[PDB]
RNA sequence: GGCGUAAAGCGCACGCAGGCGGUUUGUUAAGUCAGAUGUGAAAUCCCCGGGCUCAACCUGGGAACUGCAUCUGAUACUGGCAAGCUUGAGUCUCGUAGAGGGGGGUAGAAUUCCAGGUGUAGCGGUGAAAUGCGUAGAGAUCUGGAGGAAUACCGGUGGCGAAGGCGGCCCCCUGGACGAAGACUGACGCUCAGGUGCGAAAGCGUGGGGAGCAAACAGGAUUAGAUACCCUGGUAGUCCACGCCGUAAACGAUGUCGACUUGGAGGUUGUGCCGGCGUGGCUUCCGGAGCUAACGCGUUAAGUCGACCGCCUGGGGA
């Protein structure tokens, strides 16, 4: 990743002047239109930094989170998980899914065993109605636990777009010292993320950009 | 208020060139002169409290220039509350 | 109006660090300019500078180690509405000996320290930790 | 230790005494600091020991007696002195906005009354009524006049003023605030007990005025009662001039002044540059850190400081 490619995505659009957050005052260089502009020679050394950390931690058979909820990326998020051999989150976020995870493990069970059911001739032995209920509890849990079935423990770092969207999963992740990585606008706050990417993730060019990116260097990561 | 004329006046009459305006000597004399014109305005106009606090405000700020002057140099005090018929 | 220019350099550093200002810049007194080599000489602030020569400019350059400010709990002591003097017996220690008092003595400016150990007492300034 | 709401910011201002005081240099050494000398009685207290078999108790020496005076030093800070400096404060030039104040005059809408024209059995009021007004001609409607008070729309969590407060329009006299460039003085400052002044409405005194409104009062209702609420009238008073009173939930329940400390959505008035890029003031709302008991405050602080003032110390009594 460099510079011209992140002007070219509109990593550098971000919000307006008046959505500008008080904390992202160096991040950006000035004003047209009343759009503020994210600097781009600041964006590149911290985005390649954090995507260092991220192919460090692939080393380690270290797990990653991806998170993004909104409907712009769904698609986006839940491929670039899945081609990255990483749990995600994509649809509409449960909080206490990281502090609560003695609670939603009991709902993932459930999930398994209603989904096993799905491969078993299950819905065959109840009469044409009680199918609907539990057709009905696959579809719900597998848009709130697209990615995690096999999480198998909790993820060890959090990769997330739109770290204001997502504030209580970038919370739920401080509150137990998870390493959290977040793509944030300039109109969201760096205080719950350790590592601060400023970048935006509206365009869907530039989600795509920077989960690319970033499951190339995890992916380098895990091949050794 | 003193008409503009009238400021000059004093200002070359009471300062060491035709720009001098912030010395002591020139601020007491135009304090007086607009205290002296007041007077009158405020023969006719007993009821005009609103700028007798104005009034009062310059008597004020012309008392404390008399004593800083004073404080400052007896003979120029002298001198300056001679021109003028100033009690003290 | 201005009438305690010590406790005002004193409160600005106390804010800048509170701020997480990288610098503050002020006007300049012999005074101020001496409060800042103790500081300086101390390590509780980077580095001075002054700027100006019929009204000079104070700008001290504030340091932060992880993040959070190096400064803790900076005061003024003695004002101008309460004076307090030390002799070199009763001189305070400021944390327990950790922080520095800011001694006026006879010799200069000082620490509590400094004071101490050449058997000097003073006006207290400020308190810093 | 406190003072937005628990008790607590004087209603507001000016100001003497007092308290405090931007920056530079020299000098002084008063405060400040060092050392010394003298004194600080003994005892007591404390410490290290001694004697009563121990302890209490007695006892040796020291420390302490935190203070005062003198002397000799030091000069960083405060003070005195002398000279500077301009950034606080202030004066001058031009310009800006304003229901800022005093006095005088004028205008239109409306109400009441008086006169007249047309016209006839109602009007008015209420939850429903009645009191009341009207056949002596009301109400309605049209015209003329008298008079008093208040100034629709504009009009805006707009503006100005220390606060109280200030609202049609014109004029005369007049206070303050602010801004762009400069010019000038050179700490002349801040706060302020006592003191002085101003200070809503009601009220008081003297003399005017009196449309509307309306304490008191009267009547009609309501009601168990109704010295009220509602209706019909209606006098002080509200208006004016002068004097007095000196109090309001006189409130932002938040003293003044100065300095510093993330943001955003609106409105307002100057000045620079080509409807946009700035620059000074003000104003409304949310909100971060911080603060708070919380509510909330939050660059117009209730955050971080400094100067000074006022005030509080359980409830009642009061």
């Amino acid at each position: 990743v460099s510079m011209r490619d992140m002007l070219k995505a509109g990593v550098h659009f971000g919000h307006q002047t008046r959505y500008w957050n008080p904390k992202m005052k160096p991040f950006i260089f000035g004003a047209r239109n009343k759009v503020h502009i994210i600097n781009l020679e600041k964006t590149v050394p911290m985005f390649n930094e954090a995507l260092a950390e991220l192919n460090k931690i692939a080393s380690r058979k270290g797990k990653i989170l991806f998170v993004g909820t909104k409907r712009a990326a769904s698609e986006a998020v839940k491929d670039a998980a899945l081609s990255c051999d990483q749990f995600f989150v994509n649809h509409r976020w449960l909080g206490g899914m990281l502090t609560n995870w003695k609670t939603v493990r009991q709902s993932i069970k459930r999930l398994k065993d209603l989904e096993t059911q799905s491969q078993d001739g299950t819905f065959d032995k109840l009469t044409k109605k009680e199918a609907l209920m539990r057709t009905r509890e696959l579809e719900k849990l597998e848009n709130s636990l697209g990615g995690i079935k096999d999480m198998g423990g909790l993820p060890d770092a959090l990769f997330v777009i739109d770290a204001d969207h997502e504030h209580i999963a970038i919370k739920e992740a401080n509150n137990l010292g998870i390493p959290v990585f977040a793509i944030v606008d300039t109109n969201s706050d760096p205080d719950g993320v350790d590592f601060v990417i400023p970048g935006n993730d509206d365009a869907i060019r530039a989600v795509t950009l920077y989960l690319g990116a970033v499951a190339a260097t995890v992916r380098e990561g895990r091949s050794q | 208020s003193l008409s503009t004329e009238a400021t000059a006046k004093i200002v070359s009459e009471f300062g060491r060139d035709a720009n001098d305006t912030g010395s002591t000597e020139v601020q007491v004399a135009l304090l007086t002169a607009q205290i002296n014109h007041l007077q009158g305005h405020f023969a006719e106009h007993k009821k005009d409290h609103h700028s007798r606090r104005g009034l009062l405000r310059m008597v004020s700020q012309r008392r404390k220039l008399l004593d800083y002057l004073k404080r400052k140099d007896v003979a120029r005090y002298t001198q300056l509350i001679e021109r003028l018929g100033l009690r003290r | 109006s201005m009438q305690d220019p010590i406790a005002d350099m004193l409160t600005r550093i106390r804010n800048g660090q509170a701020a997480n200002k990288a610098a503050v810049t002020m006007p300049s007194s012999k005074l101020k300019v001496a409060i800042a080599n103790v500081l300086k000489e101390e390590g509780f602030i980077e580095d001075f500078k002054v700027e100006g020569d019929t009204k000079p400019e104070l700008e001290l350059t504030l340091k932060y180690f992880q993040g959070k400010a190096v400064v803790e709990s900076i005061q003024r002591v003695s004002r101008p509405g309460l004076r307090i003097y030390k002799r070199k017996d009763e001189l305070p220690k400021v944390m327990a000996g950790l922080g520095i008092a800011v001694v006026s003595t006879s010799k200069g400016v000082m620490t509590d320290r400094a004071a101490r150990q050449a058997g000097l007492g003073g006006e207290i300034i400020c308190y810093v930790a």
